[PDB]
């Protein structure tokens, strides 16, 4: 995987060049960032289980064909999956916002995760009405101004709010 | 319940061993070679032997061999499929503690003899709560098995010679016979002879 | 039709394109878009450099001296078309070349094979060609006056494997039937000799496994045979095709292609060991009830 | 690539965990070494010619028969100085890479892995490339966080080659 | 799915034979039971609503605040009764297709199989699933092998639960 | 796999419904040819190596072509996995008739088995001619009247030709 | 062993699991067949002199040069006509031992593993214990369940040896 | 493993000699117990959750040192292995009542506990009273005699008690 420095790395690699002043400059000013990348990291993890969980009752809710009998969501095993794999796409969103890139991402979680649906019957416009309800979820936790010094947090939501649509956009 | 921890041993298998290619290196037994049906009966024969020690035809798998013959299945399907054999079970699970269970699959598919007494206790309670498969998966889907057999090579006991010694470590399938001293007492041995 | 795939297949701009149809009394801007069109699809889609163009066929067609199918096939019988397609390739990759070119569709059968190349052994490429053009299914597809396009979408006629086998010969949008992974290959003369179809790979750019090619020998068959009795306790068996390994290393990595049946049981801890090889999941498909 | 903050992610999946405390701190750390990094980066950049023209003269000076024996190996002709000043050209220009990583990842990734094969394959010394890092070490001018980070990368390529 | 009949198949399979006398009795036990549970189904089923309501109830005497308290996963609204009402029904129904195969098959893999993650996530007690099972083991009006087969597999269910 | 009784219980599942009475009724007919279905399974057991055997000297004797030198069933390991598969394709249906359902047959057994003898070069005709005499004999043992408490085993008889002839079918 | 008691229990043990009505209902099928197998294995053994007597000369009269034809593995003198007798009489015992087991246990692990081996070895035709087996198969006796269980293990053994 | 009829078997194999009358006699009586045999199973594991968390209650009341911090059965992990293995006796006890025989019990669970506790520091004597309180409640349930068929149990039950006094001393 790639990190944001890794990423400006390989690339500068790959032309044999130095990172230009520019260059240094862009990853001097994340490095600025960097602590509201970590407060993003840890709200959204400190929550994780209420994310999935109201996502989750948002989603059956919205979507009663989900979990009635014969649907994709009944059953406990299937249900239990389900929830698994909300929580597991959360979880890989915060390890993107954690490294700055969307590598871990694509390589990790969503390899093969839409052909991995397709072939299990499980409907993917419904998982990505599920990551949508996480995001939402997410990013207010993330912009929740009490509790921590204030400041621009925008930058890094909407960053956040780029991984979950990645993840949304793979599994349909 | 996470595995109960234990420390490592020193051990061959634990270093860098610099080998060179020689008739003490384990033949490697591979479907990527496109073995031909007299080469894929001896891929099968060493199976056999590194899971069993000896397959008499009661023994024998053949719609296992016919489906990794086919490609159904990878050598690791093959093994698994061993493991999980009436005559694995029969030999080697029903006829020893849980403990020394635990040390026949430890030394059969990793090719490692075990740690500890700890090792074994630690792994002993796996058929119990996982179920007798989820201890072989353990075992095939560990790091250990992985990087070193992969998916498509027979496994094999690893680092037994050292170049230039005339001996290695004990062959695992003499070190540990299939039954020991708890089943020979029950089957009334050894016989008084003369 | 194809909507939801239609993207990442490399469809999408071929639903979103109308057959190229020269009307009588036509403008000189439409003999232009049906000189373009027809270079595009008789040509597959190379470049072609002003030197190599038909100026004679050309001007004949803008003249009207020459309908488009009579267009069509000046371009099919040309040195330029030859020189593409024919001199350098097997017989059976010159019939996928000409299917694709001149039918938009791929072979459905063995019977074709046969057909073609008996008529090129006794009659020569021109004798050929014709039968594609002068064919039932190209007049009622594109008549005398549109030029050929790909027939993605399901027609009266038609036959699943046809479908499937379009992927193997269209790569996708900014590609050519000359610069593809399989290069002068058949893509076909297994499938149409065994009458068997191959798990769909789209186009690199929307499908990270794109390269997934299976060796000569030693491939994993399509379906569990067997069932799930080799694996224990398991609920059902998918195909699984990986491409791209790399991490291990030769020898630990002899085929950085591979397609393995795995247990659903046994997805998560796939799908994770595939991603450590490096590898890319270039398709899953049921391989069992 | 090794850098703190992929090895931190890459272990917390490995245990199927969310990222905790532990890989925060990790961030934190990352944090606080990354602007010296970035400065050393730029130093090094700025005097890349003359840190590269210096270390293949070192080299040559401590090394005369490379400069004088004919043979694909040596740097007798302008053919080799190339070869040379390029392969020292790379050390440097990953070794930027790595204080801009914050780990030995572009090292290991570019250039350590299978040195060992190169060098012997092609007869080229280890040594003299010790003997090029050596001199950058001493001529890069760096001081406090930056001359230890950088120095470590260093002498992490010298102990590889050693 | 644990059923005699698939597990006298499978374990034979597994050991690559022909069925033997083995099997055979297992399907002689099969046969044995069958018609009382089906007996056993048809009972539970023609009662379901007495039975679900009932037992609905019974939980809710048990714990009050499940029908006082406020919260997603309580009843105190008719959306929470009916989740409960609806869930208790898919304890009896499973339990009906286990009489109906002659074994748990049915409640491990549309039930049990999961279950703890579920309760886990959705915060719902344990506790009240077992109250509804109890109400039914006692108000089924099963006996003899019907009674003991259906009180297998709700003890099953309940034993799951603890 | 499913036997009989499984298979309604998960088409019920699937529609979240209680088994009706006359699925209820049926399987009950079921049980009360249990007996003789057990019967049809021991008899075919017991005469497994015979049927076996029986059919491959009758089938080579017709055809000739698969034991001459170079043939399909030529060599030893060719003759063995041809007797293999034979064995193989009774013992499942023996499978099929002891659960009362197909799906152990055709999931483990069938499903592929055309692919593969196509790929191989195995002649799927000559198969089913074997299968097809495996089918005779295995029927005239089902309903010898000897030694047996009389009684009337069609339809079990004819569900285990349905299983013969499925696989028969299968091969090509 | 392949018993009917041992079989559920192997089988729950794999699994880490209780046993349930499954497991129960398997003994159920046990117990139907046990007194059938029991009063077959008196049958058998009260008889058990005439049936080997009568099964070798069976044998020796479908294969007269095994009484004629000088051998270690032939029984032209006393000793092979008692080590025919001998292996006659293991059929039959170990035969009647899988009655009183209720599997084929007994002739798997004390006969068939291995007996492939023995009879390449030593010589020693399979189509000689054959026709032993149907000696006794014919002349038994048994009638009913005890007929059918004992019958089923003479088929397995000599499908064993076919 | 044996169960009651192949522990016979095996003795008489190893002698070279047909069951005797009185074997052939005593295994028909183990048969006319059968039904009961199997009710205790049933019982026993029926109740197993409760059996195994009111011993494991009882035996930490009677023993606090075991749950005081340091104690062996302190933390979450030890306590969780605690009650696993109560339980766990507790199903090769059940084993053992299921096949009326002890191997499964000795072979399978007992075979080497003692020395795995004394390698611990698991307090063997301890496990040995929970053993036994789990016993009295075991007995208690099976010798229930509402909602079955009345009758003398009395050989059964003292059959089970052996096999917890077996469990019991094979770790004290
Ligand atoms: C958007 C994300 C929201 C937001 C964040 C924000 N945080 C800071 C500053 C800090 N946050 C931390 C974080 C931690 N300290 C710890 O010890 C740990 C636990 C291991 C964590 C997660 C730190 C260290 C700082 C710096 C010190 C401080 O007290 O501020 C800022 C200010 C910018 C800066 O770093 O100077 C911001 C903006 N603020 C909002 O308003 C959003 C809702
Ligand atoms: C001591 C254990 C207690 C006891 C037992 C007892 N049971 C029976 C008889 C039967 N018990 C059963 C059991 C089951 N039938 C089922 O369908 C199931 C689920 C699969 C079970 C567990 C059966 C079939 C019988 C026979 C028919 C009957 O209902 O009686 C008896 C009676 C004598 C006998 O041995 O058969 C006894 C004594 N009785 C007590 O009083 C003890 C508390
Ligand atoms: C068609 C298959 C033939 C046929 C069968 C048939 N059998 C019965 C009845 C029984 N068969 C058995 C079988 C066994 N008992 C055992 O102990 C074992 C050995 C392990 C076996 C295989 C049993 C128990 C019965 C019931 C009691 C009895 O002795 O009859 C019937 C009668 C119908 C019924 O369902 O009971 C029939 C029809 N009969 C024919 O004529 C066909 C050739
Ligand atoms: C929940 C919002 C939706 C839903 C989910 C659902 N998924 C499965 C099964 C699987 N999900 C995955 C996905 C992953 N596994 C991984 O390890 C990773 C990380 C790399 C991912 C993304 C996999 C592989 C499986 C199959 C393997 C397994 O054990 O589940 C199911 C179960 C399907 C079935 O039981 O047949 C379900 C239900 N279903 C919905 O309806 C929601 C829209
Ligand atoms: C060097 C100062 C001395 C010396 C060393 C020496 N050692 C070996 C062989 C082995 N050393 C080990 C060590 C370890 N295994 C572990 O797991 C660990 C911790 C990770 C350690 C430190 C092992 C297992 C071996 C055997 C395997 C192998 O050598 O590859 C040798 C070789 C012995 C031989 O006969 O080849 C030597 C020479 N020898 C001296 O004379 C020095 C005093
Ligand atoms: C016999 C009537 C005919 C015949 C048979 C034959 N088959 C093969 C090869 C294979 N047969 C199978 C079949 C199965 N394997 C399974 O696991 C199962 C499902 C449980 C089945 C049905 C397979 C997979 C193979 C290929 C792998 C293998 O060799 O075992 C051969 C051998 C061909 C070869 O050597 O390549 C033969 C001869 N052949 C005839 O001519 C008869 C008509
Ligand atoms: C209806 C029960 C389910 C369903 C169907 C569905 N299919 C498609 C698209 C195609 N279907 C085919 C099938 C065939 N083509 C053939 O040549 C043959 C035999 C002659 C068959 C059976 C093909 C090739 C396509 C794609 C091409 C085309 O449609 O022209 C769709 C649309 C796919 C899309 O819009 O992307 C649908 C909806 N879908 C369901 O959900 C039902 C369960
Ligand atoms: C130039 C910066 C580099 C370079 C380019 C190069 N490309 C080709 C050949 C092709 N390029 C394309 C690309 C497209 N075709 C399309 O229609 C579209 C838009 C949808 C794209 C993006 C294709 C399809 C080809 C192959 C067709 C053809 O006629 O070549 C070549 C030619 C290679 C050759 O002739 O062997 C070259 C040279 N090459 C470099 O070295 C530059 C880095
Ligand atoms: C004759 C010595 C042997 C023989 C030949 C044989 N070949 C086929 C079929 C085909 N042959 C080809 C060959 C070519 N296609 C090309 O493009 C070229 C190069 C220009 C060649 C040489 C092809 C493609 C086919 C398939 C189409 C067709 O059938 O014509 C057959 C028929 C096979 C069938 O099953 O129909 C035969 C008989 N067969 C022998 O036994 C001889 C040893
Ligand atoms: C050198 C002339 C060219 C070149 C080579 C190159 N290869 C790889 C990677 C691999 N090569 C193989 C090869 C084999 N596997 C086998 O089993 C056999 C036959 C027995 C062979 C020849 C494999 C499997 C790999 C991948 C695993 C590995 O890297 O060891 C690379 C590296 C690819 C990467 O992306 O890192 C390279 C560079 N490259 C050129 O440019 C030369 C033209
Ligand atoms: C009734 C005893 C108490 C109660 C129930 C209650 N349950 C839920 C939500 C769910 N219940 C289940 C259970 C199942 N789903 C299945 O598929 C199966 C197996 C076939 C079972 C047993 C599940 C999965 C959910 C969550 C998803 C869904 O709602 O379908 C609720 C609502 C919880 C929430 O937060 O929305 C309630 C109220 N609550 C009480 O207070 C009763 C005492
Ligand atoms: C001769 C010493 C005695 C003898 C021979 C005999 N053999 C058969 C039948 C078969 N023989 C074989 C042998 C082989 N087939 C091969 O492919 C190979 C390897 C290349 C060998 C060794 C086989 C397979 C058969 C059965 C199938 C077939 O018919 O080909 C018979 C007929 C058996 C039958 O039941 O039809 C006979 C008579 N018989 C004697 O009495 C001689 C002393
Ligand atoms: C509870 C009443 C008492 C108690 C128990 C306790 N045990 C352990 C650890 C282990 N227990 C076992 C048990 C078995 N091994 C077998 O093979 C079998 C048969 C299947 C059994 C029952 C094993 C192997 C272990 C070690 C491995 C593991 O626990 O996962 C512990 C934990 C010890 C530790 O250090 O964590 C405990 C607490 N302890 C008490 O104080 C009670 C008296």
């Amino acid at each position: 995987m790639f990190d944001v420095f890794t990423r400006v790395v390989s690339q500068a690699d790959a032309r044999g060049e130095y990172l230009s002043g520019s260059q240094l400059d862009a990853l001097s000013a994340t490095v600025a960032e960097g602590n509201k990348r970590i407060d993003s990291v840890n709200r959204i993890t400190g929550n994780a289980s209420a994310i999935v969980s109201n996502a989750a009752r948002a989603l059956f809710a919205e979507q009663p064909q989900l979990i009635q009998p014969g649907g994709n969501a009944y059953t406990s095993r299937r249900m239990a999956a389900c929830l698994r794999d909300m929580e597991i796409i959360l979880r890989y969103v915060t390890y993107a916002t954690f490294t700055g890139d969307a590598s871990v991402l694509e390589d990790r979680c969503l390899n093969g995760l839409r052909e991995t649906y397709v072939a299990l019957g499980v409907p993917g416009a419904s998982v990505a009405a599920g990551v949508q309800k996480m995001k939402e979820a997410a990013l207010d936790i993330v912009n929740d101004p009490n509790g921590i010094t204030r400041g621009d947090c925008s930058a890094i939501v909407a960053e956040i709010a780029g991984y979950f649509d990645r993840a949304a956009a793979a599994v349909a | 319940l996470p595995l109960l921890n234990y420390a490592p041993k020193s051990q061959n298998v634990r270093v860098e061993g610099y080998e060179i290619g020689s008739e003490e290196k384990p033949v490697v037994f591979t479907t990527e070679n496109i073995l031909s049906s007299s080469d894929m009966d001896n891929l099968i024969e060493a199976a056999y032997r590194q899971i069993f020690f000896h397959a008499f035809k009661w023994d024998r798998e053949k719609v296992l061999e016919s489906q990794l013959r086919n490609g159904q299945i990878t050598v690791r399907d093959f093994v698994r499929g061993l493991l999980l054999s009436n005559t694995f079970r029969n030999s080697f699970y029903e006829k020893n503690s849980n403990y020394r269970f635990v040390e026949h699959c430890v030394q059969k598919i990793l090719g490692r003899d075990v740690y500890s007494e700890r090792e074994k206790i630690a792994w002993s309670i796996v058929v119990a709560t996982k179920g007798y498969q989820g201890l072989i998966d353990d075992l095939l889907n560990s790091d250990e098995y992985l990087n070193n057999f992969g998916y498509d090579t027979v496994p094999y006991q690893r680092r037994r010679n050292l170049p230039g010694r005339e001996a290695g470590e004990l062959p695992f399938n003499i070190k540990s016979p299939r039954y020991d001293a708890y089943h020979r007492r029950q089957l009334g041995f050894p016989q008084i002879v003369w | 039709a194809i909507t939801t795939a239609a993207s990442r297949l490399g469809v999408a701009p071929y639903n979103e394109s109308r057959p190229v149809e020269l009307r009588p009394d036509f403008s000189l801007d439409d003999a232009k878009m049906v000189i373009r069109a027809v270079y595009r699809q008789v040509l597959g889609n190379d470049y072609i450099m002003d030197s190599e163009r038909l100026k004679g066929a050309e001007s004949l067609l803008t003249n009207g001296s020459i309908s488009v199918r009579e267009f069509v096939r000046t371009v099919a019988k040309s040195e330029l078309y030859k020189k593409k397609f024919l001199y350098n390739n097997f017989q059976t990759r010159v019939i996928e070349l000409n299917y694709k070119h001149l039918l938009g569709r791929a072979p459905f059968s063995e019977d074709e094979v046969i057909f073609h190349l008996d008529l090129y052994e006794n009659q020569g490429f021109d004798a050929d060609i014709d039968s594609y053009i002068d064919s039932v299914e190209y007049q009622e597809n594109f008549g005398e006056n549109i030029v050929p396009y790909y027939r993605f979408n399901n027609q009266v006629g038609d036959r699943t494997v046809g479908f499937t086998r379009m992927f193997r010969l269209y790569r996708g949008y900014a590609n050519s039937d000359r610069s593809q992974l399989e290069r002068s290959s058949s893509r076909l003369a297994t499938e149409l000799g065994q009458n068997t179809v191959s798990a769909i790979v789209g186009p690199s750019g929307s499908n990270a496994g794109w390269a997934y090619r299976p060796s000569r020998a030693g491939n994993t068959p399509a379906k569990a045979l067997g069932g799930t009795v080799p694996f224990g306790q398991a609920s059902k068996l998918f195909r699984v095709e990986i491409t791209a390994i790399s991490a291990p290393g030769y020898p630990k990595v002899r085929r950085s292609n591979k397609a393995v049946i795995v247990p659903f049981e046994q997805l998560n801890q796939t799908l994770q060991q595939i991603n450590r090889l490096g590898g890319k999941v270039a398709s899953i498909t049921p391989a069992s009830l | 690539m090794k850098t703190p903050l992929t090895e931190a992610v890459s272990t917390a999946d490995s245990q199927g965990r969310f990222l905790s405390s532990t890989e925060l701190q990790i961030a934190f750390g990352r944090l606080r070494q990354a602007n010296a990094g970035l400065q050393a980066a730029k130093a090094l950049t700025d005097n890349a010619q003359s840190l590269v023209n210096g270390a293949a003269q070192a080299v040559y000076n401590k090394f005369p028969y490379t400069t004088q024996t004919q043979g694909n190996n040596f740097a007798a002709d302008q053919r080799g100085k190339d070869k040379c000043a390029r392969d020292i050209g790379y050390y440097l220009r990953i070794v930027t890479y790595c204080l801009v990583a914050g780990g030995t990842g572009p090292l290991d990734e570019y250039l350590i892995a299978g040195i060992d094969e190169i060098n012997r394959t092609f007869d080229l010394s280890p040594s003299w490339y010790v003997e090029a890092l050596k001199y950058i070490k001493a001529n890069h001018g760096l001081s406090g966080d930056a001359r230890d980070e950088a120095n470590s990368y260093l002498d992490y390529a010298i102990n590889a080659l050693s």
